[PDB]
């Protein structure tokens, strides 16, 4: 009776992170559609995800006041109908669709702090576990899947409005069935508790290393995975063979399987490494992000020769730095105590959004204007300057590389200290 | 996959001092909250102390506070604890158990259910 509900919320999250990544696919196309420079293209995911992280806490705290299976549906039929409606803007108003962006980014947060906790109540075993389990591993489906609709609605309608038309209409089948098939589940001083738990959580020193090193790695994820696709479209016009919906269609398969495999290979690697030392967790972590950044760059030096060295890199880059995942959530509950956890949780992601992956595409548009600005206009110096703006995401790879081998370093004393915290 | 092995238990002179060792092998020390029992002839399983994963957190019984020292060292997986002034109640058959380790007060988990791996579990005659 309740497995239906957990497929359902399945397919709802597919959905949002399919709408999510819409944009990125099609964005080339976008800006060529407006005829605006970078810092718009990266101005419509920065939106999205400062208004994302903004919502959030609100949304979660809003989850224990009124019915969580409204506040669901209502959210997604409100970001189903304003992409939809963002999909018949005229070409000269541009900021209305940084605005629709902006409420689609409200309406997934909703979803997005929503739906774990009616996942949660719903079971309460290891079935429970596997249930989040097959929620969170929509992520990289949903993602690839975004990708590939956009590119292929793309290339068989001959306009990219109708990708913003292909996500929407699903999402009513969708949510009639939250507000149908969703059972309701009646499961179930603040200020100051927040003040007195982020007052505790400063002074921890491995905690805030790891929201540092979380905080690179949603910087990373976000930049490529919105610019990648159009420097790869570049490449391939500045390439001496003459062409992207199959470049973005590759990228999203990639992006599914890399999710998939890395996710599975880090969990096995921590396993494995569990058995020689305590600090396994931070440092595999580690490891990944320098097998990251030894391989990303490696494509800002091969993608001038050819396609297929490029894409071998961004499947290694992909699997390695999606590998720390599931190990960030496991660095953060071996720390920081129960009482604690929810607070750790909602900042930590705080503040991942905001010094990540909120400027990072913005960042990219601003540093490739102003390196272009300086230089001759030419095909060829858009792909190096987007290549050289890109440039900046190992730097802060290698930066998340240490902030883990820190985490690492002080793990063992905040272990200590949180079990001595809580036995006193 | 872990495995405890007890030592240094026996017959002993009334109040002298003793120690236990309890040893583990088949994987690292450092990843368990370790505890030991003490079975009594005519009683169950009774909670003495318990230890967590790094040292920091030491629980013990209200009749035993000041008597006993529960020690660890995680480098070669070797968990002690020193028994002074014995008492003719501490004849009992001693038991090494091992839990994953959990950040919940180690005041409250006495219930001989929650430890889900044991030793074989050396007998102490006072
Ligand atoms: C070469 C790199 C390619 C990156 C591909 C980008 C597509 C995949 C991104 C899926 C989204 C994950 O992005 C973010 O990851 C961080 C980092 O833990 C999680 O936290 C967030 O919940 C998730 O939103």
């Amino acid at each position: 009776g309740r497995g239906a509900a957990a497929a359902i919320l399945s397919l709802g999250n597919v959905l949002n992170y399919l709408d999510r990544y819409t944009v990125a696919g099609v964005l080339l196309d976008i800006q060529q559609h407006f005829g605006v420079k970078d810092r718009g293209a990266g101005l419509l995911q920065s939106v999205f995800i400062c208004s994302f992280m903004v919502a959030a806490p609100i949304f979660g705290y809003l989850g224990d006041r009124f019915n969580r299976k409204v506040i669901l549906s209502c959210g997604i039929f409100f970001w189903s109908a304003v992409t939809f409606s963002s999909s018949f803007i005229p070409q000269q108003y541009f900021w209305l669709l940084v605005l629709s962006r902006g409420l689609v980014g409200i309406g997934e947060a909703s979803y997005s702090t929503i739906a774990p906790t009616i996942i949660g109540d719903l079971f309460t075993k290891n079935t429970r576990t596997l249930m989040l389990s097959v929620f969170y591993f929509a992520i990289p489906l949903g993602s690839g899947l975004g990708y590939i609709t956009g590119s292929s609605v793309k290339q068989a309608a001959g306009d990219w409005h109708w990708a913003l038309r292909v996500s929407p209409v699903l999402g009513m089948i969708t949510g009639t069935l939250i507000l149908i098939l969703v059972p309701a589940t009646k499961r179930g001083k603040a200020r100051t508790s927040w003040l007195r738990d982020m007052k505790a959580l400063i002074r921890n020193r491995s905690y805030v290393f790891s929201s540092l090193a979380t905080s690179a790695v949603s910087f990373a994820t976000g930049a490529l995975g919105m610019w990648i696709p159009l420097y790869l479209h570049r490449a391939q016009v500045v390439q001496k063979t003459a062409e992207g919906a199959k470049d973005s269609l590759i990228f999203g398969a990639i992006t599914c399987f890399t999710g998939f495999l890395g996710v599975v290979t880090g969990a096995g690697a921590t396993r494995w490494c569990r058995l020689k030392t305590q600090r396994a967790d931070p440092l595999v972590c580690a490891v990944g992000m320098l097998g990251s950044a030894i391989f990303i760059c490696l494509i800002f030096v091969a993608a001038k020769s050819s396609i297929v060295g490029a894409y071998i890199c961004i499947f290694v880059g992909e699997t390695l730095l999606f590998s720390n995942w599931a190990i960030t959530a496991d660095i953060l509950m071996y720390v920081v105590i129960p009482t604690r956890r929810a607070t750790a949780v909602a900042l930590q992601s705080f503040t991942s959004h905001l010094l990540g992956d909120a400027g990072s595409p913005y960042l990219i548009g601003f540093i490739s204007d102003l390196i272009r600005q300086s230089t001759k206009d030419s095909p060829l110096w858009e792909f190096l300057s987007l290549g050289y703006a890109l440039m900046l995401c190992p730097f802060v790879v290698v930066l998340g590389g240490m902030f883990f081998l820190a985490t690492a370093l002080f793990f063992v004393s905040d272990r200590a200290r949180a079990e001595q915290q809580v036995n006193q | 996959q872990v495995q405890l092995v007890e030592s240094g238990g026996g017959l002993v002179q009334a109040g002298g001092s003793l120690r236990l060792s309890c040893a583990a092998s088949g994987r690292l020390l450092s990843w368990y909250d370790m505890a030991w029992f003490r079975q009594a002839p005519g009683k169950e399983r009774e909670f003495v102390a318990a230890v967590t994963s790094t040292g920091a957190g030491t629980h013990y019984v209200d009749s035993v506070k000041g008597r006993f020292t529960i020690s660890r060292v995680n480098a070669k997986n070797t968990m002690y604890l020193q028994m002074n002034s014995l008492k003719p109640e501490d004849t009992a058959v001693y038991y090494c158990a091992a839990a994953n380790t959990r950040l919940t007060a180690l005041s409250l988990r006495t219930t001989t259910g929650s430890w889900a791996y044991w030793g074989k579990g050396t007998p102490v005659t006072v």
